[PDB]
């Protein structure tokens, strides 16, 4: 029967110097043939230990790895700044597939910050293109979790958002939200809105600007 | 350590006085040797090699003709010659064709006709001759360390039959091995077919009615006795007619059935050599048998496993803080199974240790460490029937 | 010891690719070669495998069928012959390798650097870009394919307090980002601010001033 490998949790958030526990729980005895996975972005993913509990060829000691069953433990003791990645468990029980968890993220715990908002109305270049995009800027709040809705005449809104990778000095994350509409749907409007809903703010920020600048 | 996993393993053990025990490796059948206050040590086989091999004869067992080329001649003008007559890759043949006015001819009887086709070999078989003593051997021996599954390789030949191999923390231990495997090399050829091979009759080889090139011939293309792959077919006497006979690799196969067959695992010959060593283990000592004791307590990395000829496995971690020492083993209150990962040791308390021993038939009770926490741990060893 | 893969590139749909990997360092007969793939967004999701003596393969269904696995020891080269491309098929390619001693099971394993491979109908199309007039601007680099893109601010003079987004695929096929940078109010009046972009696979280099 098929192997399946489940992560927890799915977002892991620590401080450098904390004690880091990740589970993986496969779905029928795998024995002791567990592999565990650091992966950053922009490199390939990196062994670190396998046979559940025996480290790599030069992988440092704060890693370690152990089970219970079907239940195993990757464990990291002070965590330091590089252990900050993604995390992912690999079966090499039996015979293939040798499937992989669904990842853990290992994220940076910092103090709660509010997110700075800005709206950009169309640029007047754009408009001549039959084309108007609205774009609204949340910048450098922590957690990442953020809600962004648009108003337009204030109605509800036509958008897609994009968030960066947390920062490698400050820790935060920033938000871009893109709103869509064809010059003639853009015309017919005058007050454009966005709202914004975060943990570090009391009540919703809303930024606006008219149409008839 | 390499032994255990492997069905076709021998636990050969040293007659209670005499430093020798004999030994007999082959491919896939690995070794345990034990004696008495000697470390276990396992012996594999792992490459046989057939040296300085003087090609006899080389076969062609599928061909192809190409480049077809015919010349006549018109009747009472003579014999007609073609260049490649004279090109030794090329097979030709001489005929007779009904020449006249509507086949370009003046007068009306029989041309002279001939046909050439090159010759050319598209799978071939080798037979080589070869010498015993050229054969090399490459045995493994790895000691029982508990550690993973640390081998010194070591090459022995007929002649070159007895060498003393160094075990780094184990001191030295003495091979004599014989020339006298299942291999008569004298009037034997070593019939190499692409990834397939044998061992053949001289004479028969010989007498093979194939196209072939001799052992002399520096990747030469004038194939001798091109005819028993080549035909000429004339039957009307109006066109002569040139065809290739058809691979005889099959043909061959089934003629080497009742031959002593060769495999080729990894393109090397790994198959019918079998070495029968004498051991000698007065230079051999246990590694850390200086070592003290183990003070602390022990835990099972992986749950106890037992092996396909009986033995358990018992994979565990130091915990307290005494190594590098012996681990203390045992397997109520008096003594009943044995050790094969004799003299067990924790080198770091982080690598675990894979201990090897043959529990006692029934219940039995697997002692691990001194109190507090020594593990006692429980097997059950059933008997079998028939 | 090292693995080193080619041969990613843009694909129509319904297509067709080859992908190679080049061993070096170790005995190439000696290590059990797979491919790992990871969609955008997406985790790591064993697709193949093939022995070390390249004797026999195996696929996840994900791809059995379409997919074929091969090896040359004599060129030290891994192949992932693949056929019948989907859009679903877009992903960074991994080959592994791990020394193998039975089929296709391994502990240690080498890992290349990935390869993208991209499965898409639309054309290769240059961006729009726009200007996004302690203040903050930038430029809305719009309807681009495919990645990657690269915007500098003041030809790489300005770095600190900038945001380059993530590409968003648009349901045009196409992509869209925003970079973005907070600056001194008071700088407005006394400093030009120029993004710089540029998407390599149409040729298309823009500079745009924010005011
Ligand atoms: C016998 O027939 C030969 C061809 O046979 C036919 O085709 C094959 C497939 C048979 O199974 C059968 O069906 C037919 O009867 C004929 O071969 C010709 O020989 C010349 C050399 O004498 C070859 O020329 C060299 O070609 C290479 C590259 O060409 C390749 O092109 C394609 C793609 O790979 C293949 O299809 C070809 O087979 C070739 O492999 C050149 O690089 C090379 O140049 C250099 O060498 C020459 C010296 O030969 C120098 O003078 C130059 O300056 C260069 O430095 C040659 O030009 C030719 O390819 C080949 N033709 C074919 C189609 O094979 C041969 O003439 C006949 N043999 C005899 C003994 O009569």
């Amino acid at each position: 029967s098929e192997i399946v490998l489940t992560q927890s949790p799915a977002t892991l958030s620590l401080s450098p110097g904390e004690r880091a526990t990740l589970s993986c729980r496969a779905s029928q005895s795998i024995s002791t043939f567990l592999a565990w996975y650091q992966h950053k972005p922009g490199q390939a993913p990196r062994l670190l230990i396998y046979d559940a509990s025996t480290r790599a060829t030069g992988v440092p000691a704060r890693f370690s790895g152990s089970r219970s069953g079907t239940d195993f433990t990757l464990t990291i003791s002070t965590l330091e700044p590089e252990d900050f990645a993604v995390y992912y468990c690999q079966q090499r029980y039996n015979w293939p597939p040798y499937t992989f968890g669904q990842g853990t993220k290992v994220e940076i715990k910092r103090t709660v910050a509010a997110p700075s908002v800005f709206i950009f109305p169309p640029s007047d270049e754009q408009l001549k293109s039959g084309t108007a995009s609205v774009v609204c800027l949340l910048n450098n709040f922590y957690p990442r979790e953020a809600k962004v809705q648009w108003k337009v005449d204030n109605a509800l809104q036509n958008s897609q958002e994009s968030v960066t990778e947390q920062d490698s000095k400050d820790s935060t994350y920033s938000l871009s939200s893109t709103l869509t509409l064809s010059k003639a749907d853009y015309e017919k409007h005058k007050v454009y809105a966005c709202e914004v809903t975060h943990q570090g703010l009391s009540s919703p920020v809303t930024k606006s600007f008219n149409r008839g600048e | 350590m390499r032994c255990i996993g492997i069905s076709n393993r021998d636990f050969v053990e040293g007659v209670s006085g005499g430093s020798w025990v004999d030994i007999v490796l082959e491919h896939g059948s690995c070794v345990t040797t034990m004696a008495k206050n000697k470390p276990t040590l396992d012996f594999e086989l792992i490459k046989t090699e057939a040296k300085q091999p003087a090609t006899l004869r080389k076969y062609c067992i599928e061909a192809k003709l190409t480049n077809t080329t015919t010349e006549s001649r018109c009747p009472t003008q003579g014999e007609p010659s073609l260049n490649e007559e004279q090109d030794k890759r090329f097979i030709c043949k001489h005929s007779m064709v009904d020449r006249g006015w509507g086949n370009g001819c003046g007068l009306f009887g029989k041309g002279g006709i001939v046909t050439c086709a090159k010759f050319t070999c598209k799978k071939n078989m080798e037979g080589k001759i070869v010498q015993p003593e050229n054969l090399e051997y490459t045995i493994v021996i790895t000691p029982h360390s508990g550690e993973e599954h640390h081998g010194k390789e070591i090459k022995i030949t007929p002649q070159s039959s007895t060498t003393e191999a160094e075990l780094t923390g184990y001191g030295t231990v003495t091979m004599e091995c014989s020339p006298r495997t299942g291999l008569d090399f004298n009037e034997m050829v070593l019939l190499q077919m692409e990834d397939k091979a044998w061992l053949v009759h001289r004479q028969w080889f010989l007498d093979l009615p194939l196209p072939w090139l001799p052992g002399a011939d520096t990747q030469g293309s004038n194939w001798i006795q091109k005819e028993t792959l080549v035909t000429f077919k004339n039957p009307h006497a109006k066109k002569q007619d040139v065809v290739v006979l058809g691979s005889q690799e099959g043909a061959m196969h089934t003629a080497l059935t009742g031959a002593t067959e060769i495999q080729m695992s990894s393109g090397n010959l790994l198959f019918t050599g079998h070495l029968k060593c004498r051991l000698r283990m007065d230079k051999l000592q246990l590694k850390g048998m200086s070592y003290s004791m183990c003070t602390g307590k022990f835990k099972i990395v992986k749950e106890i496993a037992e092996t396909q000829h009986g033995t358990i496995v018992i994979r565990v971690q130091y915990e307290g803080d005494g190594s590098p020492c012996k681990i203390p083993f045992e397997i109520k209150r008096h003594v009943l199974g044995r050790l094969i990962t004799v003299n067990p040791i924790v080198t770091e308390k982080d690598s675990p240790v894979n201990i090897e021993a043959e529990p006692p038939f029934g219940d039995s009770y697997i002692i691990v460490g001194v109190e507090p926490g020594q593990l006692k741990l429980n097997w059950l060893r059933p008997l079998e029937s028939r | 010891v090292q693995l080193v893969e080619s041969g990613g590139g843009l694909v129509q749909p319904g297509g067709s690719l080859r992908l190679s990997c080049s061993a070096s360092g170790f005995t190439f007969s000696t290590y059990s070669m797979h491919w790992v793939r990871q969609a955008p967004g997406k985790g790591l999701e064993y697709v193949s495998a093939i022995t070390g003596e390249g004797d026999s393969a195996f696929y996840a269904d994900s791809v059995k069928g379409r997919f074929t696995i091969s090896r040359d020891n004599s060129k030290n080269t891994l192949y992932f012959e693949m056929n019948s491309l989907r859009p679903e098929d877009t992903a960074v390619y991994y080959c592994v390798g791990g020394y193998s001693n039975f089929y296709y099971y391994y502990t240690m394993d080498v890992w290349g650097q990935g390869t993208t491979v991209t499965v898409s109908s639309a054309s290769t199309k240059g961006p729009s870009v726009f200007p996004l007039a302690t203040a903050a601007l930038g430029c809305l680099v719009k309807d681009y394919f495919p990645e990657p893109v690269t915007v500098s601010w003041n030809s790489g003079a300005l770095t600190s307090g900038v945001h380059t987004f993530p590409a968003v695929l648009q349901s045009s096929g196409l992509y869209s980002l925003s970079s973005v940078v907070t600056v001194p109010s008071s700088s407005l009046g006394t400093q030009t601010y120029i993004c710089n972009v540029n998407h390599k696979p149409s040729n298309t280099k823009v500079d745009k001033r924010v005011e």
